[PDB]
């Protein structure tokens, strides 16, 4: 589970409403993408920061933080992680069913 | 109105706020109407006149409202490939300009060195090599023993120096 | 060499500003952000252009400072009829 | 010659043709002035066919008309389709990007019954684009072409089938309309009888029958003598009409209650209406003619009727009892038979017409409903026709077809031959017929009624092979898109000169003749039985008092392509497919010398291209330039013709145009003026005529590898100029506008040189890889200074340099000079897209030389890249001293059967070394049946050899017998056609004569310089990490599974890993491999791919709990 | 045929309440990318309009069913909420599938999965790799067996960092960027050390 190459097992199953919220970093219920003037995702949306991780390394909603040092600290008006873009191509959310 | 008012919050891609998808669907409606009036398509100025409102602002809805295509359709003219195979990644790192970066710090490292210590220290904490931040000239003088003023008359000296032919040359060909 | 646009002229070496032959002394501030503007003119220049250029990195302020300063050259070289320092909300001011 | 301009080719043809080739366009102008309503059409309506003159406009929109409301008290109708002069002529669209277009104006009639109220208006139906003198549409700028596509006509069609499980012969019949719903019937393997409707697997013809208002009493009155459904309606188990409308309603519409009247409309409006059923003009008239129903009467009534269906069932019937032919009541006799689905007289040909005309019907339907809306809606006596009518569903249906479907495609223009191929082409794909994925084999087959209609030999050879073919040369289109062809008729065992046009319908009703048969002058054959084609496409001996037909002529057969191709009877089938698909991709010289041995096909192919300018009036030429020709007319008026000059096709070739005529000469209507990019003196060039020997040669002409003299390379023999187009546009953006100026920030003198002070290089400055042609610079403003920004700009005094430039540069790979610039932007009125306020586009030409990867070839498909260019000094050369230009391995032609290009390079020879057959005592034996005027050819003479009425092998060993010496008196080639070589390396001779010539040699357009591609490191795409793909990216090769296979059988696994994980997904891995290879020290290992990752993550958002366990 | 899955799910740990879902996953954004190419126009993954559905339809939903509503708007509601989630995974696994402009399908996510273009195939067994270049075949008779006429171009352009390494190596040029500039233009000193 750390990607190192050193993978005794592969297993797969049926997944549960529990699985699924342990995976999800956040819960999405806007049906919005981006901003159609400024060009920034929305929140709570599909593109939400706060649920998937910041847009541009380094920086929050806002930029409050453009700054290496600010390692795994959430922001406290926006609440996104500071960390690299590319855990958006890992962090994955849910939706739940009425 | 409960139609009208769901097809502006969700009929688009990128939502649109409905007292801008009033004027985009206005403008449409007269400019088609203007175009079998005029027997020709209505230019943006005349447009504006209808619209009571600037060219600029006419021009800036036109491009506000187009669409997004999907990454998945096929391009070629038989079905072969997606759209999405043709589109680069911007955010990818380059591969050679990290080497380029890293052997670049090298050569300021070096560079730095050759000056005296405290200049260099001084450089280093006034734009943040050594950490993120480039501090002021008043957390240096409390770093450093010194006052303001001798640290601006130390920096002024250190880049005069550091001006000389060889580091220019020397760093010039990194750009 | 001459810095120019329109009706004003600027010009670096000798360190002041005309309004069509009207010269006006300025801050250093206020002198170095309407140089920079004039040299882009047309063109949009942000909040964090204005502020990592005019004043230096390490402003830990609020941004307010540009606000009042650019209401400072407003009321000083475009107090005449035209309007050209304009300004785009949440997004930056031009001159033109 | 009919021809005012033609040079003299003297010709080995026997038998004079009775008429001549038809103008090679009426295929597309023909259908297009149709489709208008031109008074050329009109005319030609007037002399065939009178009853009904009707264009296509005009038909629509007297089918559209009236549109009733429900009230039925105020209506509104069509009339009047008229157009009006053009937009602006062919150059200025193609050059500022519009489309050449006019109006379209329609007298729309609103009338009130009411009271009684006429409104006309001429009402604009918006600008219909317009089609140029060569049947080309011009689209943004761009050359397109419709292609005729091949669909099932719609009708009536009857198959039969084997059971298999009691080898029970069952019959099955299908109505398909366009634009309907199916019907069907069939017998079952019982004796049941299927009716299976709208794909509902139930009712027999019983309950059908019943609901048509039939009963019982009258249904074994008419149909008596069938037992079988005799049987079946014993088997009704539903008697009574109510009974049977209920059970079809109850069927075809379930979850609705039936009721007593809506079974009767569904029913009715189901088949019998044409709002929702109705077979075309071409349908009708299929049924009637398989049906005897009308053979007298008009056309009208389009929608299915009740005694057709009958008729249907009572032909179905008859032909499972074994019946061969049927009278149904009312109508005349007709044979009983099944249908072939893929014989010519069913597989009709939607023209560029046909194809406008559905666009627009489609256009217009979407016209009716919203004028029935809005006129239900609007306020009644204050209504007008320009209120009622909105055009925009009409115009942008005709831009939804005219773009992005691929039935229209880019007119190649690699040669005129390419351009008049692309036309005059058939294909069977894109809407409304089978596609790729769906070719049957029996499809792709070469159908016996093919037979000049469609040539069987040129065709696309890759997956599409079968599906895309050529009309043949003397082909034409009926009035109800059927093609057929002309052909002669023999009465009394005499030929007349009488031609009739005939389809493949009747031509199984006839017997038809061969064209190459012994005529006697008189109108007789010299032998009793002749080999002819009989009805069901078979061929067979026939006494000559007994055919009703002859082919016009031979190469009746073939397309116009292949009919260029010479000795093409001496060519192997598929060898004659590949040089007619290659007559096509051969690229334009800057000579372009006529071939010493052609067709008489080559001076009428380029006339009819229209790449070469004609006078159209006759008159003596004022004065000649080399842009322009000023031509005086007899009747005092004089006219100029421009001449194009280095414009760039659609596949970046020259179009070059070269006059051929002097300052005082006269010239008649239809003389070339002018000749174009692969034209010799009117008549298509598409090669050069090149000395070859036919010998092996030190092993560099191994496998189809050609090898050639370097004074192809030295005098420009082999060249050709390669013109490239670069666009760069300056559009407003968020932050300001870009702009194009020479001011471009950290960047040198040097390159800035060729820059202008507008910013864009100059003309005539060449360029190479990497240079800046356009210097556009963006607004960005500033990003995150690193640290190392800032302490150089410190260091040295670097400025703000707030902007970024995406300047054009010249992509990868080419380089040459610069030929023109157009500059487009708003300031000076030009219209340009939203957004954009300048428009640059740079041209670049290269004189792109011969070279070793360039692929030659001849007429008669024997291609191959050229393996090594040879000083001229190291070539087999003739006694003479002559080095040979060009040498073919000998170990291609036995095992391709294409010695027609032996015959080519002997009679080549003949004709560049002249002859003269000695008429001492009489002419010898060979040339008995010889023309005049060839029994003595001066040097350099250009012959012409017709496809199958060519010059015998007989003919052509005489001719070489007799072959006047070059110079001083020798005979280099001997009677055999062979000499004797020296070996230009070693000196000795060689030891056995060799064949020489002259063979026709075309370049092809698969140079070298366009598919050489390398990859280090470039783009990745974003979903998944792997590299990009194509010569447009930076490319990189696809390592695919079979290669994955054969990395495996070796054994191989660590190149395998290096090639899987840090070549393509391993991020990290590839970033330090680069330090890695860059510093000095060994590779890392590898890591995992992001691939996986991406699957990984994509099952998980399937609902599947996938994870990895370490232990 | 029965008892093969009834024991299945009896032998292990599995829960048959996995048929059912109360809550479905959202795929990572980057896997769904939405980017802006040249001219201004935009482009989005063909994911995200399902995924958009499904959520307009839940919202409604829930709206619907906190308001008060009667049972067939709201069971008419619920139908169409689970014909969106059934799109989402397989879009025309059953009935006709959605459509968008063009009449062409919607890919769902297991139609990046199935077929020779899906994933597996296309993407994961196969690759596009780099250090690699194509080009013509001619003949090299005089050439020994083990041996291959290259391109001097191409191989430069694939040998491209070992070169560029061995170059400022030799001291041709004095830093990276040097002997990039120097490779792009294909300066005099590289055929030599090409070799
Ligand atoms: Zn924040």
């Amino acid at each position: 589970m750390l990607d190192v190459n050193f993978f005794d097992e592969l297993r797969i199953g049926l997944a549960t409403a529990e699985d699924i919220r342990q995976w999800s970093y956040g819960e999405v219920k806007k049906p919005e993408t981006i901003n159609y003037r400024t060009l920034k995702p929305e929140k709570d949306g599909l593109f939400c920061e706060k649920i998937f991780g910041p847009t541009r390394d380094w920086e929050c909603y806002c930029g409050k933080y453009k700054r290496v040092r600010f390692k795994g600290i959430i922001c406290e008006r926006c609440g996104v992680e500071v960390t690299r873009a590319k855990v958006r191509r890992e962090r994955m959310g849910h939706i739940e069913l009425a | 109105q409960a139609i009208t008012r769901a097809m502006a919050d969700q009929a688009r891609t990128i939502r649109i706020p409905v007292h801008m998808v009033e004027v985009i669907n206005k403008l449409g409606r007269i400019q088609r109407e203007l175009l079998q009036d005029l027997g020709r398509e209505p230019t943006p100025e005349e447009l504006a006149k209808e619209m009571d409102i600037t060219p600029e602002k006419v021009l800036e809805i036109q491009q506000y409202a187009r669409e997004p295509i999907s990454l998945d359709q096929t391009i070629g003219d038989e079905g072969d490939s997606q759209l999405g195979d043709f589109i680069e990644d911007s955010e990818a790192v380059v591969a050679v300009d990290a080497v380029s970066f890293t052997l670049l710090q090298d050569q300021l490292q070096s560079v730095l060195d050759t000056l005296s210590e405290r200049e260099a220290g001084v450089v280093r904490l006034r734009f943040g090599l050594t950490d993120g931040q480039p501090r002021t000239l008043d957390e240096i003088g409390q770093v450093y023993g010194v006052t303001r003023e001798r640290i601006r008359q130390i920096e002024s000296k250190t880049m005069s120096k550091l001006r000389h032919p060889s580091r220019s040359q020397v760093l010039r060909d990194y750009l | 060499v001459r810095l120019t646009f329109a009706d004003i002229e600027l010009d670096e070496e000798t360190h002041e500003v005309w309004k069509a032959g009207q010269p006006v002394s300025l801050s250093p501030t206020e002198f170095t952000l309407l140089r920079y503007f004039v040299i882009n003119a047309g063109t949009v220049l942000s909040k964090p252009k204005i502020l990592d250029h005019v004043w230096r990195y390490d402003f830990g302020g609020d941004v307010n400072v540009v606000e009042s300063y650019v209401s400072y050259l407003r009321r000083k070289i475009d107090t005449g009829e035209k309007r050209l320092l304009h300004t785009l909300r949440g997004v930056g001011y031009v001159l033109r | 010659n009919s021809v005012p301009g033609a040079p003299n080719r003297v010709s080995f043809a026997k038998l004079r043709e009775p008429l001549e080739v038809p103008g090679l366009l009426d295929v597309q102008t023909d259908s297009f002035e149709w489709l208008i309503g031109s008074p050329r059409w009109r005319e030609s309506a007037a002399e065939r066919g009178d009853v009904n003159p009707v264009g296509g406009l005009e038909e629509v929109l007297y089918e559209l008309s009236p549109i009733e409301d429900f009230s039925g008290s105020m209506s509104l109708s069509f009339s009047d389709p008229r157009f009006d002069d053009v937009k602006a002529p062919v150059d200025e669209c193609k050059d500022k990007d519009m489309t050449y277009a006019a109006p379209l104006f329609v007298t729309a009639e609103f009338i009130n019954n009411n009271t009684g109220e006429i409104k006309s208006q001429t009402v604009f139906m918006g600008d219909f684009p317009m089609m140029t003198e060569k049947g080309t549409f011009i689209i943004n700028g761009t050359e397109r072409v419709v292609v005729s596509q091949l669909v099932r006509s719609p009708g009536v069609y009857f198959d039969e089938t084997i059971d298999k499980s009691t080898d029970k012969t069952l019959h099955s019949v299908k109505v398909i309309p366009s634009r309907g719903a199916w019907l069907e019937f069939d017998v079952d393997k019982r004796d049941t009888v299927g009716v299976r409707i709208d794909r509902k697997r139930r009712q027999p013809v019983t309950v059908l029958l019943k609901a048509l208002g039939w009963t019982s009493e009258q249904i074994v009155e008419r149909f008596g003598f069938s037992e079988i459904m005799r049987s079946t309606l014993e088997k009704d188990n539903t008697v009574g009409t109510d009974e049977a409308l209920l059970d079809i309603y109850r069927k075809l519409r379930p979850g609705e209650p039936p009721t007593k009247e809506s079974a009767q409309t569904l029913l009715e409006n189901l088949f019998f209406k044409e709002k929702r059923y109705d077979l075309a003009r071409v349908g009708r008239y299929k049924v009637n003619k398989k049906l005897g129903l009308h053979v007298g009467e008009p056309i009208t009534s389009s929608t299915l009727t009740e005694e057709d269906v009958v008729a249907t069932i009572e032909y179905l019937v008859r032909l499972h009892e074994g019946q061969t032919t049927m009278t149904v009541p009312g109508g005349v006799e007709v044979p009983v038979e099944t249908d072939d689905i893929d014989h010519f007289g069913n597989r009709r040909l939607r023209t560029v017409g046909e194809l406008i005309q559905n666009q627009i019907r489609v256009g217009m339907s979407r016209m009716e409903r919203v004028v029935r809306e809005r006129m239900t809606t609007q306020d009644v006596e204050a209504i007008t026709p320009q209120t009622l009518i909105n055009i925009r569903p009409v115009v942008a249906a005709i831009k939804e077809f005219f773009g992005t479907s691929q039935l229209s495609q880019f007119m190649d223009q690699n040669n005129p031959l390419s351009g008049l191929t692309h036309k005059r082409r058939l294909s069977a794909l894109g809407p409304g017929g089978l596609s790729r994925e769906r070719a049957g084999l029996e499809v792709r087959d070469v159908h016996p009624s093919h037979y000049g209609r469609m040539c069987p030999i040129e065709t696309p050879e890759g997956p599409n092979i079968g599906l895309i073919g050529s009309l043949s040369v003397y082909a034409r289109v009926n009035p109800f898109g059927f093609i057929e062809t002309p052909y002669r008729k023999v009465v009394d065992g005499v030929v007349s000169d009488e031609i009739v046009y005939l389809t493949a319908d009747e031509e199984d009703r006839h017997v038809v003749a061969q064209a190459n048969s012994p005529i006697d002058a008189d109108g007789r054959f010299v032998e009793p039985r002749v080999l002819v084609r009989r009805k069901a496409g078979e061929v067979e001996y026939v006494p000559s008092s007994e055919v009703d037909y002859m082919d016009v002529s031979p190469r009746q057969m073939v397309s116009v392509a292949t009919a260029m191709i010479p000795f093409l009877e001496h060519d192997d089938a598929n060898r004659a497919l590949m040089g007619a698909n290659m007559q096509r991709q051969a690229v334009p010289l800057v000579r372009s010398e006529a071939p010493l041995v052609g067709t008489g096909m080559e001076l009428r192919a380029a006339i009819d291209a229209g790449d070469v300018v004609v006078a159209e009036e006759s008159g003596v030429i004022e004065e000649v330039s080399a842009d322009y020709i000023t031509v005086m007319h007899d009747n005092g008026t004089r006219r100029t013709y421009r001449m194009r000059k280095f414009a760039r096709s659609n596949h970046g070739t020259c179009a070059n145009q070269c006059p051929i005529v002097d300052a005082g000469d006269r010239v008649e209507a239809g003389q070339v003026i002018a000749d174009g990019p692969c034209t010799d003196d009117g008549e298509m060039a598409l090669g050069k005529n090149l000395l070859v020997a036919i010998m092996p040669w030190e092993g560099h002409n191994y496998e189809d590898a050609i090898i050639l003299s370097n004074r192809l390379v030295e005098e420009d023999v082999l060249t050709s100029i390669h013109i490239e187009e670069h666009e760069i546009d300056a559009r407003d953006t968020k932050l300001g506008a870009e702009e194009i100026t020479r001011d471009i920030p950290n960047i040198s003198d040097e390159v800035l040189a060729d820059l202008d002070e507008r910013g864009i290089v100059r003309i005539g400055a060449e360029v190479r890889d990497g240079d800046i042609l356009v210097g556009k610079v963006t607004p960005k403003g500033e990003t995150e200074l690193t640290p190392e920004e800032r302490l150089l700009r410190a260091i040295f005094g670097e400025k703000a340099r707030e902007v970024r430039d995406t300047s054009l540069k010249v992509p990868h790979g080419e380089s040459g000079k610069v030929i023109g610039i157009r500059v487009f932007s708003r300031e000076d009125e030009d219209e340009l897209p939203a957004g954009v306020n300048e428009l640059v586009r740079v041209y670049v030409a290269q004189k792109r030389k011969i070279s070793d990867g360039d692929k030659l070839a001849g007429r008669h498909g024997n291609k191959g890249v050229i393996g090594k260019i040879l000083p001229v000094e190291d070539m087999p050369f003739l006694a003479d001293g002559t080095p040979v230009d060009i040498i073919l391995n000998t170990h291609g032609v036995p095992r391709r059967m294409n010695i027609g290009q032996i015959l080519e390079t002997h009679l080549g020879w003949c004709a560049h070394s002249g002859w003269k057959v000695d008429a001492a005592k009489g002419v010898p034996d060979w040339a008995a049946r010889l023309p005049d005027e060839l029994l003595e050819a001066q040097p350099n003479a250009i012959v012409s050899t017709p496809v199958f009425d060519g010059a015998q092998e007989a003919e052509l060993q005489g001719l070489l017998s007799c072959t006047l010496p070059n110079r001083d008196g020798d005979v280099l080639v001997d009677a055999d056609g062979k000499a004797m070589l020296f070996d230009g390396r070693s000196g000795e001779p060689f030891p056995y004569p060799v064949t020489v010539g002259y063979m026709y040699i075309m370049k092809l357009h698969h140079l070298v310089d366009d598919k050489i591609h390398a990859r280090s490191t470039g783009p990745y795409s974003m979903i998944t990490q792997q590299p990009l793909g194509g010569k447009a990216q930076f490319g990189g090769q696809r390592f695919g599974e079979m290669e994955c296979w054969a990395m495996q059988a070796y054994g191989a696994a660590y190149t395998l890993q290096e090639l899987l994980t840090i070549k393509s997904d391993d991020t990290v891995g590839r970033v330090k491999v680069y330090e890695a290879i860059v510093k000095g020290e060994n590779i890392p290992e590898p890591g995992i791919p992001e691939s996986f990752k991406v699957l990984l993550k994509e099952l998980q958002s399937l609902c599947l709990n996938v994870e990895v366990l370490s232990s | 045929k029965r008892l093969k899955v009834v024991a299945a799910f009896q032998q292990s740990g599995n829960s048959p309440m996995g048929m059912v879902l109360d809550a479905v996953p959202v795929i990572p954004p980057e896997l769904r990318p939405m980017v802006q190419l040249d001219g201004g126009r935009f482009a989005t993954s063909d994911l995200n309009d399902l995924y958009r559905r499904v959520i307009n339809r839940n919202n409604r939903l829930k709206r619907l069913i906190d308001l008060g509503a009667p049972e067939i708007i709201v069971n008419n509601e619920k139908r169409m909420l689970q014909e969106s989630v059934d799109a989402l995974f397989d879009n025309g696994r059953r009935g006709r599938p959605v459509t968008g402009p063009g009449n062409r399908p919607l890919k769902s996510l297991s139609d990046l999965l199935k077929g020779k273009q899906g994933r597996f195939r296309q993407n994961l067994l196969g690759k596009r790799v780099d250090y690699s270049g194509r080009s013509v075949i001619v003949v090299g008779p005089q050439l020994k067996l083990h041996q291959c006429g290259l391109p001097k171009l191409m191989a430069l352009e694939l040998f491209k960092p070992f070169v560029m390494k061995r170059l400022v190596d030799l001291n041709h040029a004095q830093n990276i960027k040097s002997a990039k500039r120097m490779v792009e233009r294909q300066r005099p000193q590289v055929w030599d050390v090409l070799e």
